[PDB]
């Protein structure tokens, strides 16, 4: 054949079936050796259709194209350009195929014709299904050349508005790619309002879109909107990402739950905000103090938060110490008690470490300080036996360790010591000798 | 360590004391501490890419100062460099540079880094937003320039045509990359030959080659609205490729037809050639307006880069300095209807030769450009408005511009030349200025280079200050 013939004639050699190509061993190589090889042979310039022909050819033979996986070199012809698009778009409907060839296209050579790459794109997809319209989706911010953005932006839109299952994918693109600062609002808006009805799967991904792109005033606004949005909804690491690359962001959350949170009650996500800003100025902690001796945030709702949200409390440890420590110290009935359920709670943390941990650091608040401390530290102790007992024994080293070295107290609070002493001793008898 | 650690987060003027006083207890304690080298490093590791939320220029200062000390040490800690470098393209401030510069001994002697290295250099440049990309070709100019390819010639064209791939982009970048070819083309010799085929190359689309028609230049497809070719710019670069290719010593000969032609048609030029002729023909905030204002700004800049050229090649000839003063003339016409590309050693040799340039050689060559006032007043002014850059920012524009050597050389010419035109006796109250902001300049930023200055203009430095004050 001619195509053949001229394959074999110089550039790289086709072997047949799973024969690598003969050629040197350089990308350019090729380029430098075969196109020249053609132009040479493009002296019949009625021919090089024929040679279309040939090349239709190499496209007739499926182990061929196999052999193919090379491929773009070939497609990389100035005159033979249309004839590589035109093979594409017919082998697309007849058909992870159409995944390599989405790859090679995508961040290829480029051509003046990106508008009818774009339109044909625009019409595959209007037909094709979810999985290869995701894939087209994927590659298309690399096919587009971004002169024409801005086109690619609106139909991008129009799409995302009717789309239910593509919106996730969609929105990933245009999140990756550039766009005007015009269609940014338009964006924004289109992102917020798809939040109560966003998908499970799709909404942190969706959060982390609508949270990344925008850094203006505006969004302390949204940010009171996503204090309702976002409550509706009732992996959490996309926040989290976001709040550590993005202060701006902590700073519009703070300003949010001051200005709209303080007449509208609470929520436990909330909560749950405050002690992660906490964690990573600290002026929010303030805050938080605050809004509590006011008289916010009830710490009964607080134990179910605590009780129901195992991941927070297991996310990480030293949240709960430090505020624990903070609302020791508190001199409002409301703050202590918040102090003493947050310690009980924390108790009821399944790790053994961190669960030994709050037990030491009880017993150094026991060890020194106000009267009224050692006070409240004997009160959950009390409260702690009553619960459970069993789960304190297995601490009871550092307990006796302290009460060892009981200086001098109240009458009542040597009878609380011993109190705790005896029944921990007795109710558990069975491993209890080492202790009377 | 832990005060040391809490005094940077501390400082975030006294301030500046502090700061100073937490980088010298870290350094300290890295030079007597040596079994605590790595926790150090992984310390000062951790913080760097913590968070990009402020400035974090002098933690990247305390890296190179910790780093340049023991160089194995960065060795032993490796493997969270290439954690780092992954999101390296995030908020950079100019601090990918020092960062880069401070671990390039790790990156020489380890392939694995450089191999990450260019697997994010790949990722940045095919990314599609240009506030990563700047950064990603900044970097790649370092990474070029650092390795010396004299003797990997195969690995060094590949990486330079990746690099020339990127010449169709925003108007920055374009701006940003011609700096890195020149410092490149100064360091290597075969890049020489390609870089300047490819500024051919690129040279060519926009040089319209013809003879007997005005305007050579085809600024009309530049014109939006916004720019995206910065002309003066790329032919600065390409007079300065040229000057070195002849200074180190056809494409060469292509590109001395191409300016002969093009100043032979600029000296028989008017403004009726161009679109903006003169009186009502632009106006701000208008379409028109604003387009003509670009090509207004880029043609006094081809103009400042040609009369740079003519003075250049043009050793003592009449013919030459009446073609710069022709030049002078259009530059000047069109400055009247409303920054400059100009070098420190040309501006020097430029005082020099027009103030105290005697010499019976001299066929009044100089005579013809002393007649025009106006061009010694922009003489003086371009001095000027350098010095001045140099005292607002750290270095000024222009090849050669960051070395302070070369800088402190050159300010040690200017101000002899100002002081012997004040005093042999409008010109004279800006020599005047140009004096205090040397003075003011030096003063701030050469605080150790002080008595030397005093010994060029001519030990105990207040005897020489009695001596100016005294004149």
């Amino acid at each position: 054949g001619v195509f053949e013939e001229l394959l074999r004639t110089s550039g790289i050699i086709l072997k047949v079936g799973e024969g690598q190509n003969e050629i040197a061993v350089d990308q350019t190589a090729f380029q430098k050796k075969l196109r020249v090889a053609l132009e040479k042979h493009p002296s019949y310039p009625g021919v090089v259709n024929e040679f279309i022909s040939g090349l239709e050819s190499h496209i007739k033979d499926r182990s061929q194209f196999k052999n193919c996986l090379l491929i773009k070199l070939l497609l990389g012809i100035k005159i033979l350009q249309p004839a590589v698009v035109t093979l594409l778009l017919e082998k697309i409907p007849e058909f992870n195929f159409p995944r390599l060839i989405v790859n090679q296209f995508k961040w290829l050579d480029g051509l003046l014709d990106s508008q009818d790459l774009v339109k044909k794109l625009m019409q595959m997809l209007s037909v094709s299904p979810v999985p290869i319209q995701h894939d087209i989706i994927t590659s298309l911010p690399e096919i587009l050349e971004d002169s024409q953005q801005n086109e690619v932006a609106r139909e991008l839109s129009c799409l995302l508005k009717q789309g239910r299952r593509l919106t996730v994918p969609i929105l990933d693109a245009l999140s990756r790619l550039d766009l005007d600062a015009e269609l940014l609002a338009k964006v924004r808006q289109s992102a917020m309002t798809i939040v109560p009805s966003v998908k499970l799967e799709d909404l942190p991904v969706v959060i982390k879109f609508i949270l990344h792109n925008v850094k203006a005033a505006d969004a302390v606004e949204v940010i009171s909107d996503l204090r309702k949005s976002l409550d509706l909804s009732s992996l959490f690491d996309v926040i989290k990402l976001a709040v550590r690359f993005q202060k701006d962001v902590s700073e519009a959350w703070i300003k949010a739950i001051e200005n709209s949170t303080s007449v509208s009650d609470h929520k436990v996500l909330d909560l749950i905000v405050l002690l992660l800003i906490h964690s990573t100025r600290k002026q929010t902690e303030k805050v938080l103090r605050s809004k509590i001796r006011l008289g916010c945030m009830p710490e009964q709702l607080m134990q179910n938060a605590f009780q129901n949200h195992s991941m927070v409390i297991k996310d990480f440890f030293p949240s709960i110490l430090s505020l624990a420590q903070t609302f020791l110290h508190s001199a409002h009935p409301a703050v202590v008690s918040f102090g003493s359920c947050m310690y009980k709670q924390a108790f009821a943390v399944f790790d053994s470490y961190c669960q030994q941990e709050v037990v030491c650091a009880l017993v150094t608040h026991v060890c020194s300080g106000n009267e009224t401390e050692l006070d409240i530290s004997l009160d959950v102790l009390t409260d702690l036996v009553i619960l459970h007992p069993s789960l304190l024994l297995r601490y009871a080293t550092f307990v006796k360790t302290i009460l060892d070295s009981m200086q001098k107290l109240n009458p009542c609070q040597i009878r609380k010591l011993f109190y705790i002493l005896s029944t921990l001793a007795f109710s558990q008898r069975q491993e209890g000798s080492y202790i009377q | 360590v832990d005060l040391g650690f809490s005094l940077m987060e501390s400082y975030e003027m006294p301030a500046q004391q502090a700061c100073k006083l937490g980088a010298s207890i870290l350094l300290e304690t890295f030079k007597v501490h040596e079994p605590i080298r790595s926790d150090i490093l992984e310390q000062v590791l951790n913080r760097v890419l913590t968070k990009a939320a402020s400035p974090v220029s002098h933690f990247i200062d305390l890296l190179s100062n910790i780093v340049v000390s023991a160089p194995l040490v960065l060795q032993n800690s490796s493997s969270r460099v290439t954690e780092t470098f992954d999101n390296l393209s995030f908020l950079p401030i100019d601090t990918v540079q020092g960062l880069l510069r401070a671990v390039q001994p790790l990156l020489k002697v380890s392939m694995s880094v450089r191999d990450s290295l260019i697997l994010v250099l790949q990722k940045a440049i095919f990314s599609r937003q240009l506030d990563a990309r700047k950064a990603a070709v900044a970097g790649f100019l370092l990474l070029l320039r650092n390795f010396k390819i004299l003797g990997n010639e195969a690995f060094c064209l590949e990486i330079l045509g990746s690099l020339r791939r990127c010449l169709s982009q925003q108007a920055d970048v374009r701006l940003m990359l011609y700096e890195g070819f020149y410092d490149v083309l100064r360091r290597n010799s075969q890049l020489a030959s390609s870089i300047m085929e490819t500024l051919l190359s690129q040279i060519k689309q926009y040089y319209l080659p013809q003879q007997d028609l005005l305007p050579p230049l085809k600024l009309e497809g530049c014109i939006m609205i916004f720019l995206q070719e910065p002309l003066a710019h790329l032919l600065c670069c390409i007079q300065h490729c040229l000057a070195w290719y002849k200074s180190t010593v056809g494409f060469e000969q292509n590109f001395e037809e191409m300016l002969e032609s093009v100043t032979r048609r600029m000296i028989k030029s008017e403004l009726e050639d161009f679109e903006l002729d003169k009186s009502a023909d632009f106006s701000p905030s208008s379409g028109v307006g604003v387009k003509n204002n670009i090509y207004a700004i880029q043609v006094m800049g081809i103009c400042e880069v040609l009369i740079e050229y003519n003075f250049k090649i043009g050793n003592f000839s009449k013919n030459k300095f009446e073609d710069v003063l022709g030049l002078f003339t259009c530059y000047n016409k069109l400055s009247e209807i409303l920054r400059s590309f100009l070098s420190m050693g040309f501006v020097s040799t430029l005082l020099t030769a027009l103030f105290r340039d005697n010499a019976q050689s001299h066929e009044e060559s100089l005579a013809v450009l002393r007649s025009s006032t106006e061009f010694m007043r922009y003489a003086v002014s371009v001095a000027l408005q350098k010095v001045q850059q140099l005292e607002e920012m750290g270095q000024t524009d222009g090849p050669d511009g960051q070395n302070p050597e070369k800088m402190f050389q050159n300010l040690c010419k200017i101000t002899r030349v100002l002081l012997w035109r004040y005093t042999s006796i409008s010109i004279s109250l800006l020599c005047l200025e140009g004096l205090l902001r040397i003075f003011n300049t030096m003063q701030q930023l050469y605080a150790a280079r002080i008595p030397q200055f005093l010994q060029a203009l001519d030990i105990n430095v207040t005897e020489k200050a009695a001596f100016q004050i005294r004149q």
